[PDB]
């Protein structure tokens, strides 16, 4: 699933207008199995460094 | 245990086109595959000097005969050889390292003949 | 544009955590208790707060069930509690801050260690706390080579208790609330040095935040009999009695510790194996009732539409057919027991996507355990022959150990045609016969082919022109060999 | 004069026309998702006039669509230095009076930005022009559609409501029933 | 989604108006059924912009008046904003520029602006 | 303790579901 | 469906979410015996002889 | 909170990058330019400019570390002193004249400047303040400079037309302590007691730091040699009242003689604890109520643990007595060190809230400063030439009555929040004096 | 981008098989269809038709992280053999 999530004011939510944070510059739509999302959730209780970022496929 | 652990520990190995392996930070592991650059995929008969003699045995170009003691003619063919894979080169370091041993092998073939 | 390129775990982004807040503590009861019914309540276990039932207004997502990514919400409880992990840290490293001064870790020094720390990779800053593991609070205050010794404080390993006396050391210990220290001074002294990532201050167990309800399934029996969920961190809502309010902190953290701290499968099948050699070496065959296993993209193409509609009209109980076809408007329609369909406007009704059965490769994969080689799962053809075995050219039983006790075997189904063509023409004809692990063929006359062919070769056997019969299963023979 | 804007967005070229004509198809793709309401600031259902370059036209690792990006120029109506136009009164409301210029649709106008004595008569929802010149109480009764030569200062994109405000009460001319 | 430079134009005003007319007449060409369901509102913006342009007196004429309004003002220390205003209205009459319109009188010292006034009377309605 | 984890190789990629990028999966036109 | 406490009054058995017992495999059984075996509590079993004469085939 | 308060102050006074680097050095301690640029992602020139601003304002103190490149570190309390710049300059106006006010203002904002630089700058600056002329010279400025230096308030910076100078915050804190204790004795006794306490404190300023727990005894014979001019109290009256304050449960100055000639000592720690309890009582009266202040006064000679007596002072049924005890314990109002430090944390967060509110009242309406400036320019051009009332009517239609009243409302809220900041800043000064004094 | 000297006069089998796969997707969305559009006319064998391409007018570009863009047209080099 190409769900939208990032680090800069963005989380597991909408793509076009994120009711979490619809900054309109933080749309990602990343392929990810739900297992990693469950890891996100179950590790929210057990705090750990949440690194989140992207990079260009192009040149 | 050991199979899954070897698989879990040794994935990052890659074979990028410089004939050199690289790592998670692109650190050089090799430069050639042992001079030859070869890997066991194409391990033809003994590599590739004895079975191929048989390969060309089986397709017979009849016209020729022993008149001039073709050993010297074999040396002329070694000359056209020396020319015909000095156009070798490409992704390389895999032919010059063995080109002279090829030549020595056909030379010993000519001596036996 | 860009999918994931570098991602790690996830946490509570406090803003987007708490805009989706609905209720923290509505009352002493939940699950629509006092209503004597269960319409939908109370605003936190419902709506959403994390989409754990058939439908409700999914927050920042939509709609049920998946693609309602875990929705957040402030369910704060404000029960007095502290860092159990940093309780243990303070107990072990013995007051690493040198409370209550929090003076500079190093003095001059030797800036050599300074620049060495500042010009080296991470996972190393523990050495500073290691140097001050013991010397902390037992040193000269405001001196050289460090700034600690303040103020005579070492922590005691009384379990989770952190008792900090004004120790000599080893001469000032007491037993019942005297000579104590509060983690609030630790919090203030925050207010191994890196607050960019390593903040112990914000991890205070007073603004606790919940993971969304996507962790928890609730099996509502449709009968009001059992709705157990696990675990989870919100359960402390039932402690509203104590929510109104050094050993007390230890009791609170002990109460906290109860509920705060501690490519599988797609499109498959398995049956028993008993093969044929009538299946040409590349070809294989499956059962027939694997065509009754479906929901394939096979996205319609312009040259294909008619050939697809040929099988579309068949439906649920015909082998060459179609079922559950994915429609243009993302609302796939079935031809199974509710079919009564297949009028099939001839170019548009499924103008995007169709889904047929196993007609001709259409590759399938075969599983084995243990998978000694990578050649225990290979790429090979189809079509389709019945009698639900796992039949294939019996010259290649060696790299599978297709053992014949009758112990079953596993089949895949790849329903994506992107590297399927790549797979079928790289590990289908070059994988079988040549291995890099040994350099020796895997495909071979397993058995009696060896002795049958041997007996043929034996200098004895003399044959008949009437024995052109056995010739003709070979080179006057099945598909793809009938020359003279 | 109308502002060209450099834009960089995802371009999803369908495989339908991988070999067909490109440039005009590229322009159509650019106009595909640059619609009026909400794309970016400043952007609303507008187009290009000249090319700069076409960058990486990827397909995918192995998937269907393309990964082209944008180097072009986008013809926006930035709110310029109060460019003089004609502002037709778009509507009426107790809070303010709506106006139309040509850049956006909704243009809020506070009461005092009307003629200073001219107030909004909510008893009839008419912004009657109390045209208090020549000492006369000349109530220029003009409802929605009042002729005013507007020139506007600002543009908005983010709030719950494309809303503008064209500043009026020109000191040099006055007569807001005309200016 | 993303944009880099938000101001990259300084062109001929009435030329931009006629080019917007051309954009209007080109968008309607996309009426074919294959590209019909996808995008149509470009027609809407082109038509509304053309309507408000028709409201302006900026029609009936060419972009040569733009180069007139440039060469007659930039040569006398007028900023781009003043000539910009004067283009966006395309003054109907000459004395319009002086009294019906402002900030167009003193940078020419009311001497060579008369030439632009005569040009406006000659070409502009 | 706020310490990072070293599970960030490529065996995680199969659980994390991303394309591989080495040798040929690092396309940069 | 009636809450054990003083809950909803109406569920005096109109609230049946019927729970069928149905399953089988891809061949016909033949119900051969039916049992109402009931221990001292009326906790009705239904024991059943679902006999399936699967005579051999390639693979047995 | 603390560093959040420092960030709010630094943003209020100087700017953004200065505040960033100050917070970063507070967090990370000693760091040179290069690692600062690496961690903060800021260009070297901006880092150097902000650091030189901090040093000029005496915020970041740097020492040449071992291997010959300058490191940098900031102190949280030193940046919390950005609270007191209004209070520093105001108390400068209080103790000395406007010339000293400008001296301290320049040394705190204009920063390091020489004797010549400070003296000539303020001398040429203050000429326009007075009437045209008056030829005020640099010599009087230098004389006041030397006089204020003699009073320890402003000291010449040591070297690590010169030479640079700065203000010694130690003596400012000493003056604050003297004024606070005089006011406390005044408001807990008669004015005679406060004046006598002042008499004791007169000669205890440069020999005493800002965190000393007690002062020197003062023999009454020299107090008669140094009788107050405003209080011509005889030897009998002076000695009787001093010895009464000695045998006084207030104990704002006490006997340590036997023999004489009267070793009267002011107890700084006891008075500071009394003032801390009084501030706690005031906050309790404000939020939690005056009856909670009553129970505070009651239990002053009572629990914590165990719990077997407080209901007696409660006077009300034991259920709510136990509830009040539980809320006393939960709020952490008794570990005096931890409770007082957390109260200092409360005041840190309170002033952070007040400064953020003042930032709203001064910045959320930022689309008004340009309008006000343009209107003021119009008024200035109208009053001199063209004073017609038509322009005034147009401006009144432009400055509508809601606009002027909301301007007055925002100015009023700014003043209210500033006064709250100043009051809780005095409270924070008391709390930080305790923190630097409770250290044992 | 004439950094094309360190490849044998053959593309590798992995790259060739994957470019056949992406040509499969190409000819499987609507049509880039080639020298014979549907002369080979068969039911749902999507892959097995563009395998018979033997011209392949498309470009592929092969790299190394510490190297530049070694580019290659499919036409200008030898095939799977």
């Amino acid at each position: 699933f190409e769900v939208d999530v990032c680090g800069q004011c963005g989380l597991l939510g909408y793509s076009g207008w994120c009711h979490y944070c619809k900054s309109s510059c933080h749309v990602s739509s990343l392929r990810i199995p739900y297992a990693c999302k469950l890891l996100f959730q179950e590790l929210q209780s057990m705090n750990i460094i949440p690194r989140l970022k992207l990079s260009k496929y192009n040149e | 245990y050991m199979q899954r652990r070897l698989v879990k520990s040794l994935e990052d190995l890659c074979s990028q086109y410089d004939l050199t392996v690289r790592s998670s930070t692109g650190d050089i592991i090799q430069f050639i595959y042992g001079g030859d650059g070869l890997d066991p995929a194409a391990m033809e008969g003994k590599l590739e000097f004895k079975r191929v003699l048989d390969n060309i045995k089986a397709v017979f170009p009849c016209p020729s005969e022993p008149a001039l003691s073709k050993n010297e003619l074999i040396l002329t063919t070694e000359s056209i050889m020396k020319k015909s894979e000095f156009l070798c080169c490409q992704d390389s370091f895999l032919q010059e390292i063995k080109k002279f041993i090829k030549g020595v092998s056909e030379k010993i073939k000519k001596t036996r003949d | 544009a860009k999918k994931i390129s570098h991602i790690c775990f996830g946490m509570k982004s406090p803003e987007e955590m708490r805009q989706q807040a609905h209720i923290q503590v509505v009352s002493k009861n939940l699950y629509s208790q006092d209503n004597q019914h269960a319409p939908l309540l109370y605003g936190v276990l419902d709506h959403r707060m994390g989409t754990s039932e058939k439908d409700r207004p999914c927050e920042t997502c939509g709609k049920n069930l998946a693609d309602c990514l875990g929705h957040y919400g402030y369910i704060d409880l404000e029960l007095p509690c502290f860092h159990v992990g940093y309780f243990r840290a303070v107990i072990g490293i013995l007051q690493m801050i040198c409370k209550t001064c929090c003076h500079i870790m190093l003095s001059q020094e030797e800036k050599k260690q300074f620049l060495d720390y500042l010009k080296r990779p991470g996972l190393t800053y523990l050495q500073k706390r290691g140097l001050k593991k013991k010397i902390s609070d037992k040193c000269r205050k405001k001196n050289i080579c460090h700034h600690c010794g303040a103020f005579n404080g070492t922590v005691k390993k009384c379990g989770l208790l952190k008792i900090i006396h004004e120790k000599y050391k080893t001469n000032k210990k007491v037993v019942r609330a005297q000579e104590n220290l509060n983690p609030l001074v630790v919090l203030n002294l925050f207010k191994l040095m890196n607050p960019e990532a390593g903040k112990p201050s914000d991890l205070i167990l007073t603004r606790l935040l919940v993971p969304p309800l996507c962790i928890r399934p609730s099996v509502v029996s449709d009968l009001k009999s059992g709705t157990n969920e696990d675990d989870l961190t919100m359960k402390l809502t039932e402690i509203i009695f104590l929510n109104d309010v050094m050993e007390d902190w230890d009791f609170l953290q002990l109460q906290c510790a109860l509920y705060i701290n501690s490519k599988r499968v797609d499109f498959s099948g398995r049956t028993v194996i008993s093969p044929d050699p009538n299946l040409r070496i590349d070809e294989v065959a499956v059962p027939v009732h694997v065509a009754k296993i479906l929901t394939f993209p096979e996205k319609v193409n312009k040259a294909n539409i008619n050939f697809l509609r040929k099988l579309v009209q068949n439906g649920p109980e015909v082998h060459p057919g179609a079922n559950f076809i994915q429609q243009r408007h993302t609302q796939m329609k079935r031809f199974l027991k509710y079919g009564n369909r297949e009028k099939m406007a001839q170019e548009l009704k499924y103008g995007d996507i169709v889904e047929r059965h196993l007609i001709d490769g259409d590759v399938v994969l075969f599983n084995r355990q243990p998978s000694l080689h990578k050649l225990s799962i290979m790429a090979h053809l189809a079509r389709v022959k019945p009698h639900r075995t796992f039949r294939f050219n019996e010259c290649v039983c060696t790299p599978y150990n297709a053992d014949f006790d009758g112990d079953e075997m596993n089949l895949h189904l790849p329903q994506t045609e992107e590297a399927k063509a790549e797979a079928l023409v790289l590990m289908g004809t070059k994988a079988n016969l040549v291995t890099p692990r040994n350099g020796e063929p895997l495909i071979a006359a397993i058995q009696d082919f060896l002795t049958g062919a041997y007996l043929l070769t034996l200098k004895d056997t003399f044959f008949d022109r009437a024995k052109a019969c056995q010739i003709i299963a070979s080179i006057l023979v099945g598909k793809d060999e009938k020359i003279k | 004069m109308f502002v060209l804007v450099e834009m960089v967005d995802t371009v999803r070229i369908p495989p339908w026309q991988f070999e067909r004509k490109l440039n005009d198809s590229i322009a159509e793709e650019l106009n595909k998702k640059l619609a009026n309401k909400v794309v970016y600031n400043v952007g609303l259902c507008i187009c290009l006039f000249d090319i700069t370059k076409l960058e990486d036209a990827y397909v995918f690792p192995g998937d269907g669509a393309s990964h082209t990006k944008v180097h072009f120029r986008c013809v926006v109506f930035h709110p310029f230095l109060d460019e003089i136009l004609i502002g037709k009164i778009k509507g009426c409301s107790p809070e303010g009076v709506h106006v139309s210029l040509g850049f956006f649709d909704d243009i809020l106008i506070p009461p005092e930005s009307l003629q200073q004595p001219a107030k909004f008569d909510e008893a009839e929802q008419v912004w009657v022009w109390e045209y208090e010149t020549e000492e006369g109480a000349h109530d220029l009764y003009m409802d929605t559609g009042e002729e005013i030569r507007f020139r506007v200062v600002d543009e908005s994109f983010v709030d719950t409501s494309y809303t503008l405000v064209g500043s009026i009460s020109e000191p040099g001319l006055g007569l807001l029933s005309w200016w | 989604m993303e944009v880099k430079d938000a101001n990259s134009a300084l062109l001929s005003n009435y030329e931009v108006f006629q080019l917007l007319t051309d954009l209007k007449e080109q968008r309607k060409e996309s009426g074919k059924n294959k590209h019909s369901s996808g995008q149509q509102n470009l027609n809407t913006i082109t038509y509304e912009t053309l309507k408000y342009i028709s409201k302006t007196p900026c029609r009936h004429q060419s972009p040569e008046i733009v180069r007139e309004f440039l060469t007659a003002l930039k040569s006398h220390k007028l900023t781009k904003a003043e000539k910009l205003q004067l283009l966006n209205h395309r003054p109907v009459t000459a004395v319009e520029i002086q009294l019906m319109v402002e900030e167009s009188e003193e940078r020419l010292t009311e001497e060579q602006i008369e030439a632009l006034l005569h040009t406006v009377t000659s070409i502009l309605p | 303790f706020g310490q990072k984890d070293s599970v960030c190789g490529v065996s995680e990629c199969i659980i994390m579901g991303i394309p591989m990028n080495i040798g040929t999966g690092l396309f940069k036109l | 469906t009636q809450i054990p406490l003083e809950g909803s009054n109406v569920p005096q058995q109109p609230q049946y979410k019927d729970v069928p017992i149905t399953y089988k495999g891809a061949t016909d059984s033949y119900i051969e015996k039916v049992m109402i075996s009931s221990n001292a509590e009326d906790a009705f079993l239904i024991k059943m002889l679902l006999r399936q004469t699967r005579r051999p085939e390639i693979g047995d | 909170a603390e560093i959040k308060l420092c960030s709010l102050l630094l943003q209020e006074h100087f700017g953004e990058i200065v505040e960033k680097i100050g917070v970063h050095l507070i967090r990370t301690g000693s760091q040179p330019l290069r690692v600062i640029a690496h961690d903060t992602g800021t260009s070297l020139d901006q880092v150097k400019k902000a650091l030189c601003v901090l040093v000029q304002h005496n915020l970041v103190s740097y020492q040449v570390h071992k291997r010959g490149v300058v490191e940098y570190e900031a102190q949280c309390s030193r940046v919390l002193r950005m609270l007191r710049y209004p209070r520093y300059i105001y108390t400068t106006k209080t103790l000395y004249s406007d010339t000293g006010e400008l001296i301290v203002e320049e040394l705190l904002l204009n920063g390091k400047l020489t004797m010549s630089a400070v003296v000539k700058k303020v001398a040429d600056r203050l000429t326009e303040t007075m009437e045209d002329g008056k030829t005020m010279d640099y010599a009087e400025v230098s004389n006041t400079f030397v006089r204020l230096a003699d009073t320890h308030f402003v000291q010449r910076c040591p070297s690590v037309d010169g030479i640079y100078w700065q203000a010694n915050l130690d003596r400012f804190h000493q003056h604050f302590r003297d004024q606070a204790i005089v006011s406390a004795v005044a408001n807990r006794m008669d004015q005679t007691s406060s004046e006598i306490v002042r008499t004791m404190l007169r000669m205890s300023e440069i020999t005493t730091s800002s965190s000393a727990p007690f002062t020197q005894p003062l023999s009454s014979n020299e107090i008669f040699r140094s009788l107050p001019v405003g209080y011509n109290i005889s030897k009998q009256v002076l000695d009787q009242y001093l010895t009464l304050l000695a045998d006084d449960p207030l104990e704002f100055v006490g006997k340590s003689g036997d023999s004489g000639g009267g070793m009267y000592v002011i107890n700084l720690h006891k008075a500071l604890a009394s003032l801390a309890t009084a501030t706690l009582e005031s906050v309790v009266q404000e939020r939690f109520g005056s009856r909670c202040a009553r129970i505070f006064r009651l239990v002053l000679q009572k629990k914590h643990i165990e719990q077997k007596q407080v209901e007696d002072f409660a006077m009300i049924p034991a259920k709510e007595a136990k509830d009040m005890l539980y809320k006393m314990l939960s709020e952490n109002f008794v570990n005096i060190l931890s409770a007082a430090r957390m109260l200092l944390h409360r005041c840190y967060k309170s002033i952070a809230n007040l400064i953020e509110r003042r930032q709203f009242e001064t910045k959320e309406n930022k689309r008004l400063l340009e309008k006000s400036q343009r209107v003021e320019a119009i008024i200035a051009s109208m009053q001199a030439t063209g004073a017609e009332e038509a322009q005034l009517q147009e401006i009144e239609e432009m400055i509508t009555a809601p606009e002027r009243q909301q301007l007055e409302t925002l100015k009023r809220n700014v003043n209210k929040l500033d006064a709250s900041e100043i009051q809780v800043d005095e409270t924070i000064f008391l709390l930080e004096s305790y923190i630097e004094c409770t250290m044992k | 981008a004439n950094q094309k000297r360190i490849t044998t006069p053959y593309m590798t089998k992995y790259e060739r098989a994957r470019v056949l796969g992406t040509r499969a997707l190409q000819i499987a969305m609507c049509a880039p269809v080639m020298v014979e559009l549907e002369g080979e006319t068969d039911p749902l064998l999507i892959a097995m038709k563009e395998l018979k391409a033997r011209k392949i007018p498309i470009i592929i570009r092969r790299y190394l992280p510490d190297g530049s863009y070694e580019d290659w047209g499919v036409d200008e080099l030898i095939i799977t053999d």
